């Protein structure tokens, strides 16, 4: 039961985040003023991992240096990190064949695509994986699933409909649909080869993807055998079910508690608001995992670290978090918004539902509403922003600037409007 | 001081740090036991030869341990307890190496008058005595506590979570001469499961069990004889942090009805720290357990807290292994076990 | 005739003042009872929304239906078997759920109206004017009176204020809706709830549907939410001749905390809500309900778990009893809003003599 | 013709013509000129003049209360559907008769409210009302033994004004500060107060420190008194401890200053709840608790 090795799929969902991932890697980005990898690594430590693998190619040097600085290079750590260096941008199937050629996989291994934060204890998962593996010999991989946020009427990016067994919890079908975003298609066709073997068919769209896998030694051998499979969910799972090798089984695990994989910007925004709320009971800012963290919980869901500086007669809102070494001026409203470490803030600034990362200076008399700001970027005076307006790295927005809905700004000095240099396309400037 | 020196020799530091942060370790009694075994491993393994360098290193280790987990007061107290046991024997040792030292009593006033051995063995035995003290508290409680409660008296109980209080209640029910009715507040968001196990163990022993919703506390306060608290941590001013939910209001309800308030605790549970603000000391819960569905949770900003605080204005007795003390005296019991310097680690 | 005696759970050593039993699932009854009564009794047996005020409105409407369906027999006159039929209704209502005070004043009004009209006038001309009068009575004593409470409260509440509430009172829901929409203020509304029923949850849900800044809380978590609050509104059920506030569950606890933490308590009421009956503690006459609602680990309402609790009858003394209708102490509330505008709680019986 | 100007003419007068009774007499004079035969022309212009009076008010409450009673009496006149002329003549005459009733009421109270002050009792008096001081003077006329303690109230310095008016009578006195007023409640038999208004709830509308007096007396169990003339009742219900009609500051916090100019600002009028009053005295009998509300219900018929 002991000795567990894990593989982390990084360099996987890049450019899915449109203005960012230009200079710095995908997983370096902070959720709550702390890197996304740190959440995943904490999940690994709570699970019980002895050996860690990471997949880096694009901006790999910055990843390796961050692991050097990490809390896991030190000898006392329960796991050791070894990085896989591959050619620039390849599918998950290509990496699977590379790892099988190297041959380090022993018994049961772990694979996670994307960075997932969950409060779900993994010890129960391992036991039920092992109990079901002892049921029949030809059994492959395990999939995690959680109950949806009320109804997925706002959730269009993840339209995965799952057909599941009531008795054995085996997946049958995977399907993506545009539906309310693009009213074009309605039809879903299902294979009738598996009707009387299951009988208790349960079709659900009300389940959130996790893309966290417990996998057997069979998996890397199948990837090398069938090199046509590029994906791990859309084509692979469906391919396994639809009589590729007869008598082979794959798991689908239902859990009542919170487990959401990060993929899009507006999903990231919801997860962040869930983290500011007490949705993830163990995963809260006050517990402090990065060790440098000194966050303290205050009533009405207000988070403050040590060395928080604030000007008198200022109103703070609900579900807010502010980093260390941070200064705030007078006449400020902070409502449902995250502000990073070492961030200097001017005066008369109204913030609602917005986002600001580390080391950011904001000019006086500015209103920011439901819009994101990256690290080491400065805002000028008289700046008005709308919903879903993501601002890139080191972007210096000068005095007197108005930007409408969904006005994305590039992080590199290409195709989209507004760049990094002074007066960003309000008068032609930029490399 | 960092854990760079203590890594290959001492590994169990970081496993306790892991047990605190993810809350794998549960109940102050257990946290204390672990820190005892930590300090047991620290003395048995290390090489020092010098005494003052050793003590200040222990102080830094305790400082880092409390910064790692703020609700682990039992962690902080146990270290502070051994620190003072060490400091007395060092001050006794320095008097023999130099060569009235006995004025009257054991006072304070450290602002007035100025100032190889088996010391390590004493440090070893000092840990052993602390364990045995934590092992047996109930014997020291029952001789003071089961003298104050009468026949046909109704007992209302917030915090059914404490192992200490339940066992105190079972020893009194063992006495066939004593009869009492037990009211138990549920403590919905956290205590529920523990409150139900509490009601089961009372029925197991055949004691008149009454399960109370957290709304109905007022609707009974006219009929209540006494109130008992299952506290986690006791403080300088008298006040307590208790094992979660629905205590503060019950104590407020008791004081308005002038109903007596009892508290059952240990000296290791007792803390020399001062609660200047409840805002910092109290830990908050998970709102997931209240309300389902996350799209309404955008607008439903729900508030839930685990630990509950009681101000000293309500409770009257803190029955320990030593005896019963008033909240206006408990500071002395604390200073009898922990020194003034051994606070700000 | 009905089902009587044989009750679930123990008889209980403490608190045995009221009936704890009744018909939930329909088995053996008289075949003359009007189905609208049978619907309301099945509703009130497992009701989540109602709390004093709407119960009487529904009782009035059911009566209006009965009179509209009523055709006078050729032999027996109007005041012959009507009052017996109404007594059968009340007895079936009593079996399902103990009546409110406002329900009693309605019945007393109806019985006065039966005596007022003599059997001499034509039958179709009689009931046509009767239902018109009931409609006017419901207009005056409820709807128009409610609007009067609304505007009385409007002057009382300051601009940009925090309010903590409790229950599912119709008057307060409409109060807060008037504050948010028609007046447009910065109202932070915090709602509290107990365990037997999620009254506050439903109110918060409706406030969310309006789009209000709502915090939702519990009784256990009170000494943290207060340390903010300016006003506390309580859903009235009945104010006695004493001046004591006989209301829902987690009411007095809130009232106590408020009085001690400086900020006052306010209670919205109706001129039909006052009674001449008197009591001084919660033990006196309580609205007890079956522990069946308190068996499950709550979260929602139906979850059906294989949990820790299950046995009540076979267990050697395990009284899991809860109350619903409790009493607030007299001195603690400060304002009362009614048909006669305003008046403090110590002046309780200035409405009963004014009639 | 003006009503605010007529009220402003009373500067060196006062004492006999009580502040509301002079405003009521001013209301009757404004009524009797432009014909009280019409109820559309007159009542609307009376309502406009009261609204103009409220707009000119800085920190007075009783003038609004006195208007209500006038209005009520006017409406009640022709409630018998009587001759539109004898009812009018009785209305105009009830202006000088209203002021004459202030004398008759003071004659009643000063013989009723001397009974409360027993044989040799030390009194701590707070505020200044014409009814309370008239009790104090006509008890000295009755040749009764009583000691007096002066409270240092700070509106327009009222304590010093009270102290000087006690010197003119011949009763031994000493100055007590409102800060130290807690340290006096042991050598004091009874605490007396004169109110600016009495609430619908049964509470009190009073000066710059009266609630503080009420609570301390409730702690020391020593009696707390309110004595007034029966015209200071408004349909007012101050819901909280710090909510009142104001033209000035409801607690203002000022910026950093060096010259020292913006400071004073504090609640000049404060409310106390119904429980703190042990006894209340007016000409309308001897009554305290629910009595005030019953008076208001009787008047307003609502």
């Amino acid at each position: 039961e002991d000795r567990l090795q894990a593989v982390v799929l990084t360099d996987s969902y890049e450019t899915r985040f449109m203005p960012l991932t230009a200079v710095k890697p995908r997983c370096l980005l902070p959720l709550a003023n702390v890197p996304l990898i740190e959440y995943t690594l904490e999940f690994l430590a709570k699970a019980g991992v002895h050996e860690v693998f990471l997949i880096c190619s694009s901006h790999a040097n910055q990843i390796n240096d961050y692991i050097e600085n990490s809390k896991w290079n030190l000898p006392w750590s329960p796991f050791k990190i070894t990085t896989i260096m591959s050619p620039e941008a390849r599918c998950t199937g290509d990496v699977m064949r590379d790892l099988d050629n190297r041959g380090i996989i022993t018994g049961d291994f772990i694979l996670v695509s994307g960075d997932v934060l969950t409060n779900i204890d993994f010890s129960k998962m391992l036991e039920f994986h092992k109990k079901m593996h002892l049921q029949d010999k030809d059994h492959i991989s395990t999939m995690c699933l959680s109950k949806a946020s009320t109804y997925p009427k706002t959730r269009t990016i993840e339209p995965a409909a799952f057909v599941l067994d009531k008795s054995t919890s085996r997946c049958i079908y995977y399907q993506d649909l545009p539906l309310p975003s693009s009213r074009e298609k309605t039809s879903i066709q299902i294979d009738p080869e598996l009707l009387d073997n299951v009988d208790e068919f349960v079709i659900r769209n009300d389940l959130i993807d996790c893309r966290i896998d417990i996998c057997t030694s069979h998996v890397p051998l199948i990837f090398q055998e069938n090199f046509d499979y590029q994906s791990l969910r859309t084509d692979f799972v469906k391919g396994v079910i639809s009589s590729d090798i007869l008598g082979k089984h794959i798991y689908a695990y239902l859990t009542d508690e919170y487990a959401v994989r990060v993929e899009s910007w507006q999903t990231y925004d919801t997860i962040s608001q869930d983290f500011l709320g007490r949705w993830c009971y163990p995963l809260v800012l006050d517990s402090n995992i990065q060790d440098d963290q000194t966050y303290s919980y205050e009533s009405r869901h207000i988070y403050k670290e040590k060395d928080v500086v604030l000007a008198q007669s200022c109103k703070i809102g609900k579900c807010t978090a502010i980093g260390s070494g941070t200064k705030i001026g007078e006449g400020t409203k902070i409502e449902n918004s995250v502000i990073g470490r070492n961030c200097q803030i001017g005066e008369n600034i109204r913030i609602k539902n917005s986002f600001i990362w580390d080391d950011c200076i904001i000019g006086n008399n500015s209103i920011i509403d439901h819009s994101l700001i990256a690290s080491n970027a400065t805002l000028g005076s008289n700046v008005r922003l709308n919903d879903g307006c993501i601002i890139g790295f080191n972007v210096k927005i000068d005095d007197n600037m108005d930007l409408d809905r969904n006005t994305k700004i590039s992080a590199s000095p290409q195709d989209l409007d507004d760049q990094t240099l002074a007066v960003s396309i309000v008068g032609d400037k930029g490399v | 001081h960092p854990n760079a020196a203590t890594s290959d020799v001492n590994v169990t530091i970081d496993t306790f740090v892991a047990k605190l942060k993810r809350r794998q370790v549960q109940g102050s009694y257990a946290i204390a036991l672990e820190t005892l075994q930590l300090l047991m491993r620290f003395i048995s393994a290390a090489r020092w030869n010098h005494v003052n360098d050793l003590i200040e290193q222990i102080r830094d280790l305790g400082n880092s341990l409390e910064k790692a987990h703020p609700t682990a007061f039992s962690c902080g107290n146990v270290i502070r307890r051994i620190l003072a046991v060490l400091r007395d024997e060092v001050e006794e040792d320095t008097m023999s190496t130099t060569v009235v030292a006995e004025p009257l009593i054991s006072s304070m006033f450290n602002l007035l008058q100025k100032p190889k051995t088996d010391y390590r063995q004493v440090a070893i035995q000092g840990i052993k005595d602390l364990i045995d003290e934590i092992k047996n508290i109930d014997e020291g409680i029952q001789q003071i506590a089961i003298d104050l409660i009468h026949d046909h008296e109704i007992l209302l109980t917030p915090t059914p979570d404490s192992k200490t209080v339940l066992k105190f209640l079972i020893t009194a029910r063992e006495r066939s001469n004593r009869t009492f009715t037990v009211l138990v507040t549920e403590g919905f968001p956290n205590n529920t499961k523990n409150a139900h196990e509490f009601a089961k163990k009372l029925a197991q022993h055949n004691i008149e069990t009454l399960v109370v919703p957290d709304s109905a506390v007022f609707a009974l306060m006219s009929r209540v004889g006494k109130v008992i608290i299952g506290t986690k941590a006791v403080f300088v001013n008298g006040g307590t942090i208790s094992s979660n939910s629905g205590v503060s209001s019950v104590c407020e309800c008791a004081r308005e009805f002038r109903t007596p308030v009892f508290a059952v605790a240990g000296l290791y549970k007792l803390s020399p720290l001062y609660p200047f603000d409840v805002e910092k000391f109290v830990e908050f819960g998970g709102s997931q357990r209240i309300l389902p569905r996350m799209d309404p949770r955008k607008r439903l900003d729900t508030v839930n807290q685990i630990t509950d605080y009681v101000p000293p204005e309500n409770i009257d007795i803190y029955i320990t292994n030593v005896g019963g003390f008033n909240p206006s005296f408990i500071y002395r019991i604390a200073w009898d076990n922990y020194k003034q310097i051994d606070v700000h680690l | 005739p009905g089902i009587s005696s044989v009750i679930p759970t123990v008889l209980e050593q403490s608190f045995d003042n009221s009936s704890l039993i009744s018909v939930k699932e329909l088995l053996l009854n008289k075949d003359l009872i009007h189905p609208s009564i049978l619907l309301l009794t099945s509703h009130l047996a497992h009701y989540k929304i109602v709390g004093s005020i709407p119960r009487c409105i529904a009782m009035l409407e059911v009566f209006q239906i009965v009179i509209k369906d009523y055709q006078t027999p050729k032999g027996t006159t109007l005041s012959r078997n009507l009052t017996s039929y109404l007594s059968h209704q009340i007895d079936l209502l009593k079996k399902a759920r103990p009546l409110s005070v406002t329900m009693g004043n309605a019945i007393r009004w109806l019985k006065q109206e039966i005596s007022l009209i003599d059997p001499s006038t034509p039958d179709k001309a009689a009931k046509k004017d009767l239902c018109e009068k009931i409609g006017q009575f419901a207009k005056e004593k409820i709807e128009l009176a409610d609007q009067l409470i609304i505007d009385n409260a409007s002057t009382q509440i300051e601009e940009s204020t925090t309010i903590v509430t409790y229950g599912s009172s119709k008057v307060l829901t409409e109060l807060l809706l008037h504050n948010a929409i028609s007046l447009k203020k910065n109202i932070k509304v915090i709602v509290v709830d107990s365990r037997p029923l999620f009254e506050g949850r439903k109110m918060a849900e409706t406030l969310r549907n309006a789009g209000v800044n709502v915090m939702y809380a519990l009784i256990t978590s009170l000494d943290t939410i207060f340390n903010d609050v300016d006003y506390v509104f309580l859903g009235a059920h009945s104010i006695l001749s004493n001046g004591f506030l006989y209301s829902r569950a987690g009411t007095a606890m809130l009232a106590m905390s408020a009085k001690r933490r400086n900020i006052p308590v306010l209670v919205c009421c109706e001129s039909l809500k006052f009674s001449q009956r008197v009591q001084l503690d919660s033990v006196t006459f309580n609205e007890l309900a079956d522990p069946n609602d308190l068996v499950n680990i709550d979260y929602e309402n139906p979850v059906e778990r294989r949990g820790n609790k299950g046995a009540l009858l076979n267990q050697f003394i395990k009284e899991r009893k809860f109350e619903k209708k409790k009493l607030a102490m007299e001195n603690k509330p400060k304002g009362n809003k009614i048909g006669g505008k305003k008046g403090s709680e110590g002046e309780s019986k200035d409405a009963s003599n004014e009639e | 013709f003006n009503i605010t100007e007529t009220y402003l003419r009373f500067l060196e007068e006062d004492t006999e013509m009580t502040m509301p009774i002079a405003a009521i007499e001013a209301l009757v004079t404004l009524l009797r000129i432009k014909t009280p035969e019409t109820a559309a022309e007159m009542i609307n212009t009376i309502k406009s003049s009261t609204e103009e009076l409220i707009k000119s008010i800085p920190n007075s409450v009783s003038l609004r209360a006195g208007c209500d009673i006038f209005m009520r009496f006017v409406l009640r006149n022709l409630h018998l559907y009587g001759d539109w002329e004898n009812c009018k003549q009785h209305l105009i005459e009830n202006g000088q008769l209203f002021v004459s009733r202030a004398k008759k009421s003071r004659n009643k109270i000063a013989e009723i409210g001397v009974d409360f002050i027993a044989d040799d009792d030390i009194i701590l008096v707070h505020g200044y009302s014409r009814a309370v001081f008239s009790l104090l003077n006509h008890a000295a006329n009755k040749f009764i033994r009583f000691r007096c303690v002066v409270t240092e109230s700070r509106p327009s310095k009222q304590g010093n004004q009270l102290y000087t008016l006690l010197e003119q009578k011949g009763i031994p006195v000493t100055l007590i500060v409102d800060s130290a007023v807690g340290a006096v409640i042991d050598k004091v038999d009874k605490v007396f107060v004169g109110a600016e208004g009495v609430a619908e709830s049964g509470g009190i509308i009073n000066l710059v420190g009266t609630y503080s007096v009420g609570v301390l007396a409730h702690n020391a169990r020593k009696p707390f008194y309110v004595v007034t003339e029966s015209h200071k009742f408004v349909r007012m219900f101050p819901l909280s401890s710090d909510d009142l009609p104001m033209a000035g500051p409801p607690l203002d916090f000022t910026r950093r200053t060096d010259d020292l100019e913006d400071a004073l600002r504090g609640p000049t009028i404060d409310y106390t709840a119904q429980e703190y009053i042990t006894a209340l005295i007016t000409d309308l009998g001897v009554l305290t608790p629910s009595a005030v509300s019953e008076e208001l219900i009787k008047m307003w018929y609502d």
